[PDB]
């Protein structure tokens, strides 16, 4: 039908790409074998958007899995459902990256990409009709970072009328002391804005934050991020893998979502963070419950999706989406009618009743720009460690093209957030 | 003949098409496999039925109609469901890519490569009518489909078929239902394209049809489902003077003489009674006075507008059902004592009617009440132009930071287009305004 | 009656025309617009070659 091609690179793409194929496994009754043992036809009827259905009626993932540290190939395959994926789609380098951009941008990720590029035209060519691809993947280390915006663009150059989706991992000092990692995330930035049509920030200040302060959690772990992410994941897929009214495909999405090219950088949000439908409609608004650490009372919104999983009155659902939009009109947007679309699916994700997905394209997320910038230019501010990426052959303007397409980017969110009807 | 030829166009123009045709079937009594029992002319003839049905030699009555849509899941459903035989292969076509809400992608990039095939099959159909009266054209304002697609093909067929006559079922976008952010584009852009195309066009907002079957039918959420049923019933009411022949029946065509007084001005709106639950029907008759003034009651409207403000250039009420003329007079005079019903000075006030005696059906396990009596007012009244003012508005607020516009551009559109649809909906609006102003 | 023909026909004419006109200059957009798209991406090309060669240079120290 409408294929997508998933692409996951580096060690956070690929460990949040295996929980992601792990989640929609289990919710579309496929085993780790391949094979289909669900209850429900509804739980087929679009397996072919994430899945190949290879013959003895096993169903494999259309995902190609890419690092420049061979390490990361084995876990995958040492992880539940490591059985699943196509080893063909496995894609190594030996030598790594060392969280340096420029190694997996321009040098070691430039000889490996074409291997990977071979990969997605045989999965792309088999399609009935592709209609696009997502990468999971970081910004903060060297290979999801710079190489991961490689694959971005040399795709893009291939498949130029299809969509280009990433969930990105933005940096935060509460999880990772790398310190180059504000270099990295910008240089990545510099990127996405370009040739990316939808980005979820996926962001791990905010996953910190919630493991921490919600679920009380006092040492998170990557395990701990991740089971946030991929219930974020799950959810914000919902809509392409189930049959639906709303947001069904990657381009609608976009259509609904993205009303300026640049301005694709997206808040998820879930609930409940571990119930009524008035509690999870309050709850998935609010600050505490977003993936991206920014305060959305201190933006307005372009465009929010919300996706409500389980068995609940459609009725309710309706009347509680129109309160929050009139009791919060301040922000959203008065010259983009009808700006949040809300979708309701039957099967609620697993070990849950009821659940919400929330995307917000707010012009809040700035802060989170912000924050990598105050970092970005601290360091830039007295070239630091700059070595470790001229030596790769980058030119010092480069960062500062980079800084300056990112600040661009704020500034145009502020813009929009400025703007009045009158 | 007098054969009309019914296009279906993208999701809610199928839907709605399966909805009319299911509802055809029963109100003829052909069956899913298009044996209709009680016709005795096999593999042809010249009823009524006849101009909305053809007959195969194996006693087939078989629809005069096209479906086509730019994804395959919706037709899918068709060719898999209950009346799958009812039509042959070659009447149901889809792509594999939709037009993604997008007008630009419906009209040229996707559409572009299926409009030859389309224009092909509906030959086909057209090439075995003796008669051919014209086209019935179902689609929405807001989908991508719906939009842009009807729009070339409309442009296609003026150029295939002459003026020969195009009629628009056109679904208006609502809030409550809707799937994209960017409908007001595409309502605009396609009414612009196809002003010129169309001959006379029953806009169906999706909000009217909504809130009826939330205050009339105690149906707590509507689906497309809902809506649809009653979206036929409405369908068939003014179809029904050409698929039925009776004493009292009156053509379509004949109303269209009084309904369009400019060619731009070809908007009717239409008012449908009654609307009522099994629950609530029993016991209780509902005479054809009754009936009749549920037709001023603007709840009652495909449209939401309000013409107590504005001014009648006709008035048609078209009954089906156990009504007589008598009955009708007695309560058009009361209405005319009582109502807010304010004709421009340069037409005449006499409301014309038909009566078609065939009642009214339902489907199975619907919500309407079956009723023995039901009627579909069509009015032209400058109130509907509120229509309009209100989907301007919207397409003023994101038009002016061009919100979503990159979307249109970068399928080949221009800024020009959206400019020219835009000021030929203000020229609309103000043909609505001058229409109604009183002579000198 | 030869005003209706000669109408109906001069109709026909230039709806066939404004559609040829709107269906060539829609290619054309397309195709610009994709074409630059391609062109920006391949200038990323040139200059991730000039940063290898400029690498190949410093490794000559
Ligand atoms: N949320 C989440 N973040 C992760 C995970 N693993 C690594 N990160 C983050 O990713 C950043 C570093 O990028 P990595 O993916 O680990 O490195 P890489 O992409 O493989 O690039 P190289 O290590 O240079 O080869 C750090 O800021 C980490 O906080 C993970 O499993 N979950
Ligand atoms: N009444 C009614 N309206 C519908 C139905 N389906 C969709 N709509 C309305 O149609 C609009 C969306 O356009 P669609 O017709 O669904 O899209 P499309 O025609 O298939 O064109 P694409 O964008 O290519 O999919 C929305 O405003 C909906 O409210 C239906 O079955 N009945
Ligand atoms: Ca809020
Ligand atoms: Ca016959
Ligand atoms: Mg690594
Ligand atoms: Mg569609």
């Amino acid at each position: 039908m409408r294929e997508i091609v998933h692409i996951q690179a580096g060690q956070c793409g690929n460990q949040i790409g295996a929980k992601f194929w792990e989640v929609i496994s289990d919710e579309h009754g496929i085993d780790p074998t391949g094979s289909y043992h669900g209850d429900s036809d509804l739980q087929l009827e679009r397996i072919n958007v994430y899945y190949n259905e290879a013959a003895g009626n096993k169903y494999v993932p259309r995902a190609i899995l890419v690092d420049l540290e061979p390490g990361t190939m084995d876990s995958v395959r040492s992880g539940p459902f490591g059985q699943i994926f196509r080893p063909d789609n496995f894609v190594f380098g030996q030598s790594g990256a060392g969280n340096n951009w420029a190694k997996g941008h321009y040098t070691e990720g430039a000889e490996l990409v074409d291997s990977v590029l071979d990969v997605v035209r045989k999965e792309s060519e088999s399609c009935d009709c592709l209609q696009g691809f997502q990468l999971t993947h970081s910004l903060g280390g060297g290979t999801g970072s710079g190489m991961g915006t490689l694959l971005i663009s040399k795709i893009r150059e291939e498949y130029p009328d299809r969509i280009m989706n990433t969930f990105s991992v933005v940096p935060s000092p509460k999880v990772s002391d790398t310190v180059v990692e504000p270099y990295n995330a910008t240089l990545s930035v510099h990127q996405l804005v370009e040739n990316t049509d939808e980005t979820y920030c996926i962001d791990n200040e905010a996953l910190y934050d919630i493991c921490f302060r919600t679920l009380k959690l006092t040492t998170p772990t990557y395990g701990d991020l991740n089971h946030l992410v991929s219930a974020t994941m799950s959810g914000v897929t919902t809509c392409l893998r189930f049959p639906g009214q709303l947001n069904a495909d990657l381009r609608k999405l976009a259509v609904n979502m993205v009303p300026f090219p640049r301005l694709h950088f997206f808040m998820p949000g879930f609930a409940p963070l571990t119930l009524t439908v008035p509690e999870l409609t309050q709850q998935m608004f609010d600050a505490k419950n977003m993936m991206a650490a920014c305060d959305p009372r201190h933006g307005r919104y372009l465009t929010v999706a919300a996706v409500f999983r389980g068995r609940m009155s459609m009725k309710e659902v309706d009347e509680q989406m129109l309160n929050v939009q009139n009791k919060n009109s301040s922000y959203f947007v008065e010259w983009i009618p009808n700006n949040v679309k809300t979708a309701v699916c039957d099967i609620p994700p697993r070990g849950l009743k009821m659940s919400a997905t929330f995307i917000g394209n707010s012009t809040a997320i700035q802060e989170l720009f912000k924050r990598i910038s105050e970092q970005f230019t601290a360091m830039f501010r007295r070239k630091a460690f700059l070595h470790w990426y001229t030596g790769e052959g980058m030119d010092e303007m480069e960062f500062t093209e980079a800084e300056s397409n990112m600040n661009d980017l704020v500034s145009e969110y502020q813009q929009y957030q400025d703007a009045t009807a009158d | 003949m007098r054969e009309c030829i019914s296009i279906h166009v993208g999701q809610a123009g199928v839907q709605i098409g399966n909805a009319c045709w299911e509802l055809y079937c029963l109100e003829h009594g052909i069956q899913p496999d298009g044996q209709m029992p009680s016709d005795k002319t096999i593999g042809g003839g010249d009823d009524s039925f006849n101009t909305f049905f053809s007959e195969t030699g194996a006693g087939k009555h078989v629809p005069r109609a096209v479906f086509v849509d730019l994804e395959p899941t919706v037709i899918d459903e068709v060719r898999t469901g209950t009346y799958r035989q009812l039509f042959h292969p070659e009447q149901l076509i889809t792509g594999k890519e939709d037009a993604a809400n997008n007008y630009a992608r419906g009209h040229y990039t996707i559409g572009k490569e299926i409009i030859d095939l389309v224009l092909d099959r509906i030959r086909k159909l057209a090439d075995q009518c003796t008669g051919l009266q014209g086209f019935l054209v179902f689609h929405s304002f807001g989908g991508g489909t719906g939009s842009g697609f009807t729009s070339l093909l409309m442009e296609r067929l003026s150029v295939d078929y002459g003026k020969k006559s195009k009629l628009e079922f056109s679904i208006y976008p609502a809030p409550q239902v809707s799937t994209a952010v960017v409908e007001p584009y595409n309502s605009i852009l396609t009414t612009h394209t196809t002003l010129e195309h169309s001959d006379c066009a029953f806009m169906v907002d999706n909000e009217a049809i909504y809130d009826i079957c939330r205050r009339n039918l105690d149906i707590e959420r509507p689906t497309y489902t809902n809506l649809n049923r009653l979206i036929s019933q409405i369908v068939s009411s003014i179809t029904a003077s050409l698929r039925f022949d009776g004493a009292l029946n009156v053509d379509l065509t004949e109303f269209q003489t009084n309904l369009v007084p400019y060619p731009r001005i070809h908007f009717p709106l239409a008012t449908y009674a009654p609307v009522i639950s099994a629950e609530k029907a029993y016991h209780e008759q509902l005479s054809v006075a009754e009936i009749t003034n549920a037709c001023f009651e603007p709840a009652n409207q495909m449209v939401k507008c309000d013409p107590r403000h504005g001014k009648y250039m006709a008035c048609c009420l078209l009954y089906r059902g156990d009504v007589v003329p008598k009955d009708v007079n007695a309560a058009i005079a009361t209405i005319k004592t009582k109502r807010s019903i304010q004709f421009v000075d340069w037409c005449p006030t006499g409301f014309k009617v038909g009566i078609n005696y065939q009642p009214p059906t339902v489907v199975p396990g619907g919500d309407l009440a079956k009723v023995q009596r039901a009627v579909c007012m069509l009015s032209n009244t400058t109130a509907i132009a509120e229509a309009w003012a209100r989907l301007d508005h919207k397409f003023d607020l994101m038009y002016a930071k061009r919100a979503f516009v990159h979307w249109y551009v970068g399928e080949g559109m221009e800024e020009g287009e959206f400019s020219e649809a835009r000021e030929d909906m203000a020229a609309l609006e103000k043909d609505y305004e001058e229409v109604g102003v009183d002579s000198v | 009656i030869q005003k209706a023909i000669e109408e109906n026909n001069n109709f026909i004419k230039m709806a066939k025309e404004k559609l040829a006109q709107k269906m060539e200059s829609n290619k054309e957009n397309r195709e610009a617009h994709l074409a630059a798209m391609l062109e920006r991406l391949q200038e990323k090309d040139k200059h991730a070659e000039e940063v290898r060669k400029n690498k190949e240079l410093k490794e000559e120290a």
